[PDB]
RNA sequence: UCCCAUUAGCUUGUUGGUGAGGUAACGGCUCACAAGGCGACGAUGGGUAGGGGAACUGAGAGGUUUAUCCCCCACACUGGUACUGAGACACGGACCAGACUCCUCGGGAGGCAGCAGUGAGGAAUAUUGGUCAAUGGGCGAGAGCCUGAACCAGCCAAG
RNA sequence: UACCGUAAGAAACAGCAUCGGCUAACUCUGCCAGCAGCCAUACGGAGGAUGCGAGCGUUAUCCGGAUUUAUUGGGUUUAAAGGGUGCGUAGGUUGUUCGGUAAGUCAGCGGUGAACCUGAGCGCUCAACGUUCAGCCUGCCGUUGAAACUGC
RNA sequence: GCAGUAAACGAUGAUUACUAGGAGUUUGCCAAGCUUCCACAGCGAAAGCGUUAAGUAAUCCACCUGGGGAG
RNA sequence: CACUAGGGUAAACCCGGUGACUGGGGCUAAGUCGUAACAAGGUAGCCGUACCGGAAGGUGCGGCUGGAAA
């Protein structure tokens, strides 16, 4: 019950989501 | 049910801590056997056997040191459980506390304490361990 | 004053075979690390001449000279249907 | 675990590594200095650590740091590494043994001179 | 064959030999059927242990000692033919009593004096 | 390898003069250096069961390695291991040449000892570390009876008071009766610091 | 008697029988009906490794490695085939096919995992040494001959 | 083994701020460094002192403390760690009592299991070492019994 | 008809037996069967849990072995 | 005439390498743009899912307290 523990991940799943909506609609 | 013997030292082990003078049990023949010897070591008061129409019933009453207000007992472990099975030579029976304690075993000569079973030379299964 | 060849009791377990019977033995014995007792079974086939046993009767076999390939072992009695 | 599931998978065990892999388990190697450089500390130190990329033999790049006062390391120099590692410095895990191959000792040293490869004085 | 021999078991300067029962394919210091003695020979008494009845045994069943082994067996009275003798019985060689002959031969001490007066 | 340095230096450090009796002991009281009798900073247990040690091994003139086998073997023997080591200590054969006074300190039963001037059961022994048994002869060599510092040195030892020791004069010898007491070893040393100092 | 299930099905002489052949010998070992056999108690496949006693280490449980020593196995440039022999993966035997190398114009040789030089590789490891005096081995009626096994000497901060 | 005449031919290496055994002067980024960190009781030299000693330090590798894979001998509310919840196959465990059996278990007897390693000696002037003998065989196999407990 | 995720949480797997007191509360007759808060022993690093245990014990399953890289 | 080492052929598999170009990640400094989180961090925070933005992020729907204030 830090709260820097949950950002952490919190950051690293934006990221990763943001990777893959990139990554739609090419082939 | 899973370990009847283990279920008998834990009533008592209850018991005690809550500060009770009477522990009933429900009966088996090893628990009987375990209760007689619980007796003659000197740890337990008295003991009576009851037969009513289920398998009966042990009622112990336990031994309180009135000097001192502590229980003969202070610690029962139960050894040989059902997930793990543990069996002994004469040669190799355990001792208990330095040999302040006892070990109950049984042998094929009957159920009796780790110092009779050296004696007589027999071992088998470790039951548990008092003192 | 022979030599007393190897003997088992075992269970049958096949018999779909011309003179020939697999033969089922287990045992306990505890875990060489944990301690804890396990079962382990060891298949056998064994020689019938008469093909006098069915599934699941209790025999005893004995160790023979190999008989064919992976045969070993010849059906002394049976104990039990 | 219950005995039943320590029967089933059991435990596992897992081997260290080595804190100077680039070794091979050697306890030095031969290598030549491909640059001869200068770095910078970290964050509470301050100073100009001379420090070389050196080929192994094996085919590696390492990062080998110069000890002692002055040395006369170029590129394209034989030189013998050793393991070790500087704490300030990152990255840098290896020692260059001095007064072996083509490093010579460090010149005017009186104390730790066989740390340094300096003959005894006459 | 079967034979009867030494290996050598000492150290570097100091041989000490094990009197065994090999087969002679055998290597000199490596396998063997069985042990039947040991022989110091740094001693000047020729330090010998062995077991009669293994080494007639061997003997009898037919095993070929070496030159020094057969040495060693003579010097313990293990070759005899008095069990050979099929016209006699109970002859009693009794030749330990002249194997025995103990050579307690010993050397005279002398001193040097010390005339140190000075 | 052998000590042979400066032995007041060690005498002054420790404050016993374990090498025997000395006048220089007297008014210098400090260790050596620069930086002695300046007060006494205080030092940690660890540091005095390393003086006792340090002190044991420049009385006896023994290396760490061999002391510390000496302790490997009272360990192993039956004891109090204390009493053990410094019985062991006491019994090479310099110390039985130095206690029944053949020469002045024990580097010079020593040197004695390796110049083979000192026989073990008739039989010249010249191993400074040997380990004398209770029931041994240990004398004079014969071609060396006459040595002007050994006569010198038994010269005014006609006391040979030690109990463990029995002292004949005629024959130029000594035997050892059996091992003493450590109460009746004359040693300052605290052999319980050396045992927790090289058990722990 | 090691890991991988990010390896789940494998098997057609394969499992059993009848007979014959073959072998020192039993046997699908080989050759001319039935459909069985092995498999989550881990078959099959892939990766890695010679295996033990020692040794080291730890109070013990256990763990690490098999350098020197002993036992068993495998091998002799790479494959194939046998012959001789009581005995053969034939370590100072043969034939054939490969590749490599050497010396010669028709061709012929070698195999350094036996002991010593040397070179290369490497952080790094020695004499092209003496003797069969001892122990062992082969042959010989024995004396004896041979023995880089062995026993010794030389070199090496060297435990 | 013995005789000549000779102290004569034979000591270095690593530490010294705490942990850690050892101290002050002169220099000054150069550096040091296992950690706390230090640019001087820590850097370099000088004087001293402290370890060890024909060695002393550095690197590499392995083991123990390390219980950091926990059978002996660890955990899972919040530190890593309960499956989203059930049903259920294999597997694991099984109230009480009587009688058999003898698989597990217990006991007796027999066989089997160089060198090294453990008490006692003996020989290496001692010691490493070599060797002998007593104490280990505490695994495996065979064969006789017991029946409290588990299994059938 | 797919999809199969959640701070899908009591951040607490399922069974069995045993071991103090208070204060409320739902249901069929003082008493079960529940459902909520203080709180003995005991447990825990502490916050705390405490008969609905995180106490005393037995059986079976799941999972953990420094952080990042990295679900 | 079978048997076979070896040779050629084709495939397909496995193990490796390299490649115009094109993507994350770690570490070091700190140039640039903001201020998302930590206080009710100035719109409570977080979980899942969807859409959208130079970026931290924003919004919708359901959930949780590991949130004040009340
Ligand atoms: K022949
Ligand atoms: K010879
Ligand atoms: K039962
Ligand atoms: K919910
Ligand atoms: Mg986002
Ligand atoms: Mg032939
Ligand atoms: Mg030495
Ligand atoms: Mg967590
Ligand atoms: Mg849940
Ligand atoms: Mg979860
Ligand atoms: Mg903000
Ligand atoms: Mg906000
Ligand atoms: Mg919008």
């Amino acid at each position: 019950p830090n709260g820097k523990k949950r950002k952490r991940h919190k950051m690293a799943t934006h990221k990763r989501k943001k990777r893959l909506k990139k990554n739609r609609h090419k082939k | 049910m899973t370990d009847p013997i283990a279920d008998y030292l834990t009533r008592l082990r209850n018991a005690i801590m809550a500060g009770h003078r009477v522990v009933s049990v429900p009966a088996s023949n090893i628990k009987k056997e375990i209760t007689k010897i619980l007796f003659d070591k000197g740890y337990i008061l008295n003991y009576k056997f009851e037969e009513n129409d289920s398998q009966g019933i042990i009622k112990v009453a336990l031994k309180y040191d009135l000097a001192h207000k502590v229980n003969a007992i202070k610690k029962l472990k139960r050894v040989s459980r059902p997930g793990l099975r543990k069996y002994v030579g004469y040669r190799d029976m355990p001792r208990v506390l330095n040999g302040l304690g006892i070990a109950i075993v049984s042998t094929p000569r009957g159920v009796m304490t780790d110092k009779e079973a050296r004696e007589l030379k027999v071992g088998g299964e470790v039951l548990c361990y008092v003192y | 004053e022979r030599n007393l060849r190897k003997e088992r009791v075992g269970v049958v377990s096949s018999n779909k075979m011309d003179k020939t019977i697999t033969v089922a033995v287990k045992w306990k014995e505890k875990h060489p690390i944990y301690g804890k007792f396990v079962n382990k079974t060891k298949k056998y086939h064994a020689h019938d001449e008469k093909n006098e046993c069915g599934i699941g009767d209790t025999v005893r076999i004995m160790e023979t000279r190999p008989l064919s390939r992976t045969k070993r072992w010849r059906l002394t009695e049976i104990i039990e249907r | 675990p219950t005995i039943q599931q320590l029967v089933r998978k059991g435990r596992e065990s897992f081997a260290d590594k080595s804190k100077s892999p680039a070794l091979n388990s050697c306890p030095q190697r031969r290598g030549v200095c491909v640059r001869v450089y200068t770095t910078t500390p970290k964050k509470p130190n301050s100073a100009m650590r001379k420090v070389a990329r050196v080929r192994l033999t094996n085919s590696k790049e390492v990062n080998a740091y110069i000890p002692g006062e002055g040395h006369n390391l170029q590129e394209h120099s034989i030189v013998l590494v050793r393991g070790g590692r500087v704490k300030d410095l990152p990255g840098v895990r290896y020692h260059i043994v001095r007064g072996t191959l083509d490093t010579a000792g460090v010149n005017g040293r009186t104390q730790r001179r066989s740390k340094y490869g300096a003959k005894r004085p006459k | 064959a079967t034979k009867i021999r030494l290996q050598r078991h000492g150290r570097k300067g100091y041989a000490f030999y094990k009197i065994v029962v090999a087969d002679s394919r055998a290597p000199r210091d490596g396998k063997f059927i069985e042990r039947i003695g040991s022989y110091n020979p740094n001693t000047n008494p020729a330090t010998i242990d062995l077991n009669f009845e293994r080494a007639l045994y061997w003997i009898g069943v037919g095993a070929q000692p070496t030159d020094t082994a057969r040495n060693i067996l003579s010097r313990e009275g293990v070759l005899m033919m008095k069990h050979l003798l099929g016209g006699v019985k109970k002859g009693a060689f009794d030749q330990a009593a002249a194997e025995n002959k103990f050579e307690a031969w010993l050397k005279g001490k002398k001193d040097a004096l010390n005339n140190m007066k000075a | 390898a052998r000590y042979t340095g400066p032995k007041s230096k060690i005498a002054r450090k420790f404050g016993d003069p374990i090498f025997g009796a000395d006048k220089v002991l007297s008014k210098k009281n400090y260790p050596p250096g620069q930086h002695g009798n300046n007060r006494r900073r205080k030092t940690s247990e660890y540091g005095l069961q390393l003086r006792e040690k340090q002190k044991a091994k420049y009385t006896y003139g023994v290396l760490e390695k061999q002391f510390r086998h000496l302790f490997h073997r009272a360990q192993r023997a039956k004891g109090v291991t204390g009493e053990l080591l410094i019985q062991f200590l006491e019994a090479r054969l310099d110390n039985v040449v130095f206690r029944l006074g053949i020469a002045p300190t024990r580097s010079a039963a020593r040197q004695l000892v390796s110049h083979r001037h000192i026989t073990v059961d008739g039989s010249v022994v010249n191993i400074p570390s040997y380990s004398v048994k209770p029931g041994q002869v240990i004398g004079v060599r014969e071609r060396s009876k006459s040595l002007e510092v050994i006569a010198d040195a038994l010269t005014g030892f006609n006391h040979s008071k030690y109990p463990w020791m029995e002292w004949d004069q005629s024959s130029l010898s000594g035997k050892l009766l059996h091992m003493p007491d450590r109460t009746d070893i004359p040693e300052n040393i605290k052999e319980q610091l050396i045992v927790e100092l090289y058990s722990k």
